[PDB]
């Protein structure tokens, strides 16, 4: 057997497995799907009773596929497939577009760069600043170091937990041993 | 000095919630994020 | 049935989802299977989350599985699993 | 047996080496025929239930944070009475089951209580007695 033949296996046992028959399944957290992973999918879609896809994006299109430059390219794009697939499959579809923010409703700033980040015609926050700062440090040293000061602040003066702070690096292994 | 008071209770400062900090989160009864 | 859940970042698609399951959970603790597809990195988050309710404080109809654990659970069951595993090296 | 060997849920190992004679002897028990006896059934129950900190750890005592147990319930039956868990053990008894019984009885303790407080907090329902079977003769103790 191989690491990457239970997902095969899965997908042909899935018809055969009675339990999950009548079962209510939810996806999310995935931006993309692999073939395979898409074969189990489109294996629960035919199955299962309800099946639900959470996919972070924009009023995506079924009919054409995202174009190189935008955005949610790969959210868009599985919606696309997923879509396609479904439709297909002659499945009964509902939609649902979240469109306020929830996340960012007390931080007009996080929300604006979130709002703001694509359009290249993009404006400026006319506002003040208080959750967002871009920081430089001497070394990755001093840049941890400082982070570390930062966190004992937050915890320290206001108020947060540890368990509310999240630290991330494209390349973990530069600052794994410092850390 | 100014800092005084500010320097003596930061030095003195702990965390209230430091004793579950070490306490794992999930944990089977019989995954890589659970212990036993 | 097939939903599409769609919204940018921050707009609370995964809030949505927890509640759901979990409101499932509330009206009907035995009944039909509920499963919750994540990543893999995403199984240990949702699971806390799931669990944290004043209500019931966790969940036996409800599971939250990777791709994988799915996979060895339907295999467990419908067979394949004493096959011998091999490893990347 | 032979079925789960073809589908590889077995070892060829693992196969010759179950004694049937100890498998069938549980249906054959009191607690097995209200087994087979009962309008709803289920097996490999898996369940996460949240629990206070120190609820397992008595040592820190000062943080009420909940924390997850996550097991496996063997076995789960409905009657007209109540609804009744079930679990197997494979443990080494005779070698009377007398004076084993007070032993493996707070062996698992613990973890049947945690069985019995996932489905009665989670469900909402009540679990009325629990039954342990031991390959080792065949035997059944209640709790």
């Amino acid at each position: 057997l191989h690491s990457e033949d239970y997902l095969t296996l899965l997908a042909e046992h899935i018809p055969l497995a009675e339990d999950i028959k009548g079962a209510h399944i939810y996806v999310d957290g995935f931006y993309q799907f692999t073939p395979q992973e898409f074969r189990v999918l489109e294996q629960l879609m035919v199955h299962a009773e309800h099946i639900t896809f959470s996919l972070t994006a924009d009023k995506p299109s079924y009919e054409r596929e995202p174009h190189e430059l935008e955005l949610f390219r790969m959210t868009g794009k599985t919606y696309y497939r997923l879509h396609q697939k479904a439709k297909e499959l002659n499945l009964d579809i509902t939609y649902k577009e979240l469109s306020g923010t929830e996340r960012h409703t007390k931080t007009p700033e996080l929300a604006h760069l979130e709002a703001q980040y694509e359009a290249r015609p993009a404006i400026p926050y006319a506002e003040k600043q208080e959750a967002l700062t871009v920081m430089q440090a001497a070394n990755r040293r001093a840049e941890l170091e400082g982070i570390a000061r930062e966190i004992h602040a937050l915890v320290r003066e206001k108020g947060y937990r540890y368990k509310d702070v999240a630290i991330l690096a494209r390349q973990p292994e530069d600052y794994k041993d410092m850390v | 000095f100014a800092f005084d008071e500010k320097a003596r209770e930061q030095l003195s400062w702990t965390y209230p919630h430091q004793e579950v900090t070490q306490i794992r989160t999930k944990q089977s009864v019989s995954d890589e994020y659970s212990g036993r | 049935g097939a939903e599409f859940l769609v919204g940018r970042s921050g707009s609370g698609k995964t809030k949505l989802i927890i509640n759901s399951i979990q409101d499932e959970l509330r009206r009907a603790p035995f009944g039909k299977p509920i499963i919750f597809l994540v990543p893999d990195q995403m199984t240990f988050l949702m699971e806390y989350e799931l669990a944290k309710t004043p209500d019931m404080g966790g969940m036996i109809r409800a599971q939250v599985f990777s791709f994988s654990r799915l996979a060895w659970r339907v295999l467990q069951h419908t067979g394949g699993m004493s096959r011998p595993f091999l490893t990347s090296t | 047996v032979h079925r789960l060997y073809e589908k590889e849920l077995l070892t060829e190992e693992q196969k010759d080496a179950i004694d049937i004679e100890e498998i069938v002897q549980f249906f054959h028990t009191e607690i097995g025929g209200q087994l087979i006896g009962a309008k709803w059934k289920d097996r490999e129950i898996p369940f996460s239930l949240a629990l206070p900190a120190k609820e397992i750890y008595p040592d820190a005592h000062e943080a009420d944070e909940p924390l997850l147990v996550q097991g496996i319930i063997d076995c789960l039956y409905e009657t007209e009475d109540g609804l009744y868990l079930l679990a197997y053990k494979s443990d080494r008894i005779e070698g009377g089951f007398e004076g084993a019984a007070p032993i493996l009885k707070k062996r698992y303790e613990t973890q049947i209580q945690l069985y019995t407080k996932a489905v009665e907090q989670i469900a909402k329902t009540k679990v009325k007695g629990c039954a342990l079977y031991f390959f080792d003769g065949g035997h059944i103790l209640t709790l």
